[PDB]
């Protein structure tokens, strides 16, 4: 991910690359200075759980679950940009989400559904916006008392915006909370809102593996294979013990604090 | 040493013998030189090879990712994770250190035992036809040519064939 | 073998001796047969029994339920649980495998040592009253009846009682 | 005993010898008395001292408060805490009991071994210059004054110096 962490990559932070082709990976590498993530301040719900679920995938295809040009005829899908997420000096937003605002002076009740016909699990992410002031609520959504509802065959949660002035983070006194769910094949996910909903635009069809992990390291990536990986580097050995790094991924020797494990095979050496 | 041969009544090793771990030096009218007892060496090399492979190959691990990530309100489970990683680290480190210490001692005793048995096999073959002159050396009371030397190394030394000549020479020497 | 007796200078075992682990074959004017040295056998059987019980009974576990259940938003602690079960599995498997490997070797060396000490106890008793004819056998220079045979097995062989007769027969035989 | 000396062919201990664990009684024309072999005693005292310190000092604990407090709606974790305290209690009690049982047996065998080696060191020194009269006692075939006695205890007994006189006296005694 380089410049970005998993949050920025999976949301579409403007400073992050995007995967167009269907891809797969055996594990995930962040650098210790990967500090991009959620450029609009807030909480990413169950972030650590999502990172574990994404550590390794057999298949991964991004698709436009709610196409931008046709899904929101009665709402404005172009003004939802912010200076908290700049792109080339101009206001922007996450690539995978659309910050819907009122069209003119009307924000009608929103109702959009998707049925998973991809044959695999679909990762859907969305955000809830909590403005700083009642003025800010009405300037964006026109309605004062709003709710968001997201429902699936297994997920059901109702969101209520919480309006108050928070200390400025990236020049934002409001906050935005980020949510995710996995939609099983053949299931429907329903979105309903009278405001404050940061809708999905791109979702991810994926197949999870047996979980790998995440390595946070500055070590470069090369075209070597290996069967045991550490943040310092890869390990090619049949020996049962190693002292390079306790945190490893793969079929690895046990980690020990030993500096030397020399096993005698020959005789006591007594020349002359 | 546990068996008394290596660094014991055989004081030192032979840099001149290069083809084996345990062997012979011989000297007769046809010349002298070093030779290695192939059977005892190959048996010991097979044994030690099996020992090293046993220590290595009995460790069969599966695919695993040790790392775990916890947020700032998950300190207790983070510490629980640390205790697991630390406890496994302590168990493996201590066991690995002692296994090498103990088995290295067993390995050197093994070589010591192999040398003693080799010396004793010859001594039980020659009996009074040769004298035990120390340092693992036998001085014959009868001439032992290259063929006779190989019979001793092959465990086929014919004691009655030379017993009379050795007896006469032994009594003359002792007189 | 580490001590040279089993599969060594005593080449093979006796299917004919069925009542013990280590024993004797004898032959005198009264007949022949196999007998087992009860003291050395019972001591070894007590020793090995204690060894097996030590390996088994030192494992004393309590009541425990290994299983744990986690929901779909608890993958990290689920994997932490798996790491604990896997780490214990790796530690116990490797330790169990090496314990059996190492202690099996010690057990066979133990039997080898017990045989060597039994042979040496007799040899130190008979001294020159008998000849060491190989394969763990002693050929007497004096007649040794059933009572005399039992004295050797009982560790009460009276060397001076027969020393003169053996000396005369030994010198006559060697002459 | 495992080595046969203590409570074996040396039937009892000496209250008269008070300065050491293993030693000598002597009697010559200059008198008699008890003396202790300082080297073997100090080596054994160093060995046992190291054994006791090893058992004690390898236990290095940190600061810890065992107690825990739970309210009436925390019975499950209270019982989990009890299982931890009980399991540690069972492990330490059983291990402590067996460690003392097993190492006490090793300690008495150690003393038995030290006595046997001391007896054998003397026997291998005197050879036929003295008679083995049982109970760990040697009766000399030549006069052995205080200086000669100290040489035996010092491991510097000059066998050839007295061999001729002992041989003449031995043959006269046996005749
Ligand atoms: C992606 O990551 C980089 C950092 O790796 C972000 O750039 C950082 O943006 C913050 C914005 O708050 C800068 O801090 C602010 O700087 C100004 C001027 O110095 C000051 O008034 C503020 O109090 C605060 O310190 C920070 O300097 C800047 N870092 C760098 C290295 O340029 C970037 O915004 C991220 N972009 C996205 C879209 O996530
Ligand atoms: C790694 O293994 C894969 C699969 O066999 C192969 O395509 C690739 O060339 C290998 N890479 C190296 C560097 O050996």
């Amino acid at each position: 991910l380089g410049k970005c962490n998993i949050a920025g990559w999976i949301l579409g932070n403007p400073e992050c690359e995007s995967l167009s082709t269907a891809s797969s990976w055996s594990y995930i590498v962040e650098t210790p200075s990967s500090d991009n993530g959620t450029c609009y301040p807030g909480d990413f719900i169950d972030y650590e759980e999502l990172r574990e679920q994404l550590s390794s995938v057999s298949s991964f295809e991004r698709f436009e679950i709610f196409p931008k040009t046709s899904s929101w005829p009665n709402h404005d899908s172009n003004k939802g940009v912010t200076a908290a997420c700049p792109h080339a000096g101009a206001k922007s937003f996450y690539k995978n989400l659309i910050w819907l605002v009122k069209k003119g002076n009307s924000y009608p009740k929103l109702s959009k559904s998707y049925i998973n016909d991809k044959g695999k699990e679909v990762l859907v992410l969305w955000g809830i916006h909590h403005p700083s002031t009642s003025a800010d609520q009405q300037s964006l959504y026109q309605n004062a008392d709003t709710y968001v509802f997201v429902g699936g065959s297994r997920y059901s949660k109702k969101f209520k915006p919480e309006i108050a002035i928070r200390p400025k983070v990236r020049d934002q006194e409001g906050r935005m909370n980020y949510y995710w769910t996995l939609v099983e094949p053949g299931d429907k996910i329903t979105f309903e809102a009278t405001g404050n909903l940061v809708v999905p635009r791109y979702a991810f069809a994926m197949e999870r593996n047996a979980g790998s992990g995440i390595i946070i390291s500055d070590t470069p990536v090369h075209d070597c294979n290996t069967t045991c990986q550490t943040p310092k580097g890869a390990i090619n050995t049949s020996l049962p013990f190693q002292n390079i790094h306790p945190i490893t991924i793969g079929k690895c020797p046990k980690y020990v604090k030993s500096t030397k494990l020399r096993l005698a095979t020959g005789l006591r050496n007594i020349p002359s | 040493g546990l068996f008394g041969a290596i660094a014991g009544f055989i004081e030192g090793g032979w840099t001149g013998m290069v083809d084996g771990w345990y062997g012979y030096h011989h000297q007769n009218e046809q010349g002298s030189g070093y030779a290695a007892d192939l059977k005892s060496t190959q048996n010991a090399i097979d044994g030690i090879t099996n020992k090293v492979n046993s220590v290595i190959e009995k460790m069969n691990t599966q695919f695993t990712a040790v790392g775990k990530e916890f947020n700032h309100l998950e300190k207790r489970i983070e510490n629980l994770n640390k205790k697991v990683d630390d406890g496994f680290l302590d168990i493996w480190t201590y066991n690995a250190e002692l296994l090498v210490l103990l088995e290295n001692e067993r390995t050197l005793d093994y070589h010591d035992s192999n040398v003693k048995n080799l010396y004793e096999k010859v001594r039980s073959q020659l009996k009074n036809n040769a004298k035990e002159i120390g340092n693992g050396c036998f001085e014959f009371y009868h001439k032992c040519d290259n063929t006779c030397m190989e019979s001793v190394k092959n465990g086929t030394y014919d004691y009655p064939k030379y017993s009379e000549e050795a007896k006469l020479n032994r009594e003359e020497i002792d007189s």
